């Protein structure tokens, strides 16, 4: 599928770069295909929650 | 020995008297007060731009200009043929209530009112005319004039649509059409519909055609529900309806 | 009754200020440029 | 966005961010840059307008938070003024406003 | 029947624009053809009474 | 059906963008073509009430 | 009971300050480039 | 019960400090190079 | 329990010192050659 | 097996140089291939533990 890594994280917005190359910026209420609905965004610890429950994080080697 | 620990804790409290949550909510009420002090007086006016043909009759009524609080109004003078006509002279009553930035040879004037509900008058003398022109202006209406295009009955010293539809401007009085399988935006205005797409039509023959710099296609076409379109060696049929 | 003079004084001050405003009238101005 | 210069046309609006650059550019029908001749601004304290005098772009930041303003620009080839208005403090900051003109 | 809209309005004087582009200014006691007299000219809220009971306001588009 | 998106919202007035690209502005008392009577405009929360039972909000891409 | 008078006083001071901010209106500027 | 005012006093000076910071905001800077 | 102010007094200026030292941030420099 | 040596150690970040000539800067929670997982970082005495029980240090005679 297409995998998103966080690049810019603030309280209120978050910039996510897909593995396809393109990117986007989101708020608390926004819809992402492949993950669904964003549940929560934590500015510290790199934690962003989805409707699927998958925690959006940084890349593992790139953090 | 925990006396130093209690001292460090309470001195942290004395150093920073504010909770971080209190910092956040004080910021919140701060910008709330900023919004309250930046609120608007009543409902805002409607921004409007108008044209008007002036009256040089010796019995007519001079026009009235709405003045906005601090916002610039552009008054542009043109003659009967619409050619530019700069002003020889201008003068305003009550110079404190209004601002003027007048360029030296333009046919335009820029006006910024200052006071809230005080009205005045303005008199100009045209460059090619003996006849002076006087207008009046009141402030504080619910419609605010961004641009007034004034046309003179007298004559001054001086006397397309394909581009619009390629740029994306439909003709006025037109409606959209439903096209099956086609990436064409269709507008029917005066029984010669205009087609905007990236395709090269083949069957009925273009009556007038424009190909853009980027490479889009605009055609004019009579009314016919069935078309045949060739696209790069492919042939298909399009149904246009409404 | 005893507060009338207090209510006169603030009524005195702004009204005395008020009569200056309609006394203030500025002059006509004219600009000429070629 | 296209700028419609009809006499009854609705003037354009720009969402603004305080302390952040707004990039106003002007474009003609061919996509060429139309150079900016002169401009006028009421309430100069709310907006700083850096402008190279022969350029065609405006890099403007807003000073206040909830004070809307207007703007007037006269071009080199047009006798008709172009008027716009801008409002600070929205949910989406216009990082670029490409003003497409008719002529 | 030419329809008049409010062009300008102050306390005391009023300004109306008809359908044909004609415009005029009305006092309280004045003769308006087709409508008679003016009973009230409320400078606030853009509302004008007529002797026929008619309420003249601005245009919906030009409000 | 033509769907409008919130672009500029102030206390009192609001700006929407038409589906054909025809953007416009509206207030509390006005007639919206295609939706009827404008019920309410809120300067906060991005909500516009209609007589058509519609609450016009911001776009998902414009948020 | 004097807290009414105190709140009246500082509210009056704040109100005078903000209406001093309200009455400010500056002028337009014109820029010409070649 | 009387510890409010001493808690209030330094908090206000702390509040007076931060309210200055959010009030002011400097301009930008436009550069040209050749 | 009167010893609390004594540890308060000894630590306070040391607490007040390094914050400004933590506030001490300095500009970058740039050097070239020919 | 590539022998890793400690290059630079601070709290938080760690620079480890392998015997292949390549060094890597990593955080606390990161999986090292061929050694496993580093669980704790001790800045004193230059000791780094791995999940397979080995300890990364500096060199014995090059340090």
């Amino acid at each position: 599928r297409i995998i998103y890594y966080i690049q810019a994280v603030i309280p209120g917005r978050a910039w996510l770069i897909g593995s396809n190359g393109s990117t986007l910026t989101v708020r608390e209420g926004s819809k992402i295909p492949g993950y669904g609905m964003v549940k929560l965004i934590d500015s510290l610890q790199g934690r962003i929650l989805t409707s699927s429950g998958q925690v959006i994080k940084f890349s593992q080697e790139d953090s | 020995e925990v006396i130093d620990k209690k001292a460090f804790k309470d001195m942290t409290r004395n150093l920073y008297p504010l909770n971080p949550e209190q910092v956040v909510k004080l910021k919140q009420i701060y910008e709330t007060s900023e919004y309250a002090k930046a609120a608007t007086p009543g409902t805002p006016p409607k921004p409007t731009a108008t044209s008007q043909f002036v009256n040089l009759s010796p019995g007519s009524t001079p026009p009235v200009i709405r003045l906005s609080q601090g916002f610039v109004s552009s008054l542009v003078f043109l003659d009967s043929t619409g050619a530019p006509w700069p002003i020889a002279a201008y003068d305003l009553g009550d110079p404190s209530s209004f601002n003027i930035q007048w360029d030296k040879t333009s046919n335009t004037l820029m006006i910024q009112a200052t006071k809230l509900y005080n009205y005045g008058n303005l008199a100009v003398r045209l460059r090619g005319l003996n006849t002076p022109v006087m207008l009046t202006l009141i402030p504080g209406q619910k419609a605010v004039d961004y641009r007034v295009d004034l046309r003179v009955q007298g004559y001054g010293p001086n006397a397309d649509l394909l581009l619009h539809v390629l740029e994306g401007v439909p003709p006025p009085g037109s409606r959209r059409l439903v096209v099956s399988g086609g990436d064409a935006r269709a507008w029917l205005s005066n029984e010669k519909m205009y087609v905007r797409t990236n395709l090269t039509i083949l069957s009925p023959g273009w009556l007038a055609s424009m190909t853009s710099a980027d490479g889009t296609h605009a055609y004019e076409m009579q009314k016919s529900p069935v078309l045949l379109v060739s696209w790069h060696g492919k042939v298909m049929q399009l149904k246009v309806e409404g | 009754q005893q507060e009338i003079q207090q209510r006169t004084s603030d009524m005195l001050t702004a009204a005395t200020q008020l009569v200056q405003d309609w006394k203030q009238v500025e002059t006509q101005v004219y600009t000429e440029g070629t």
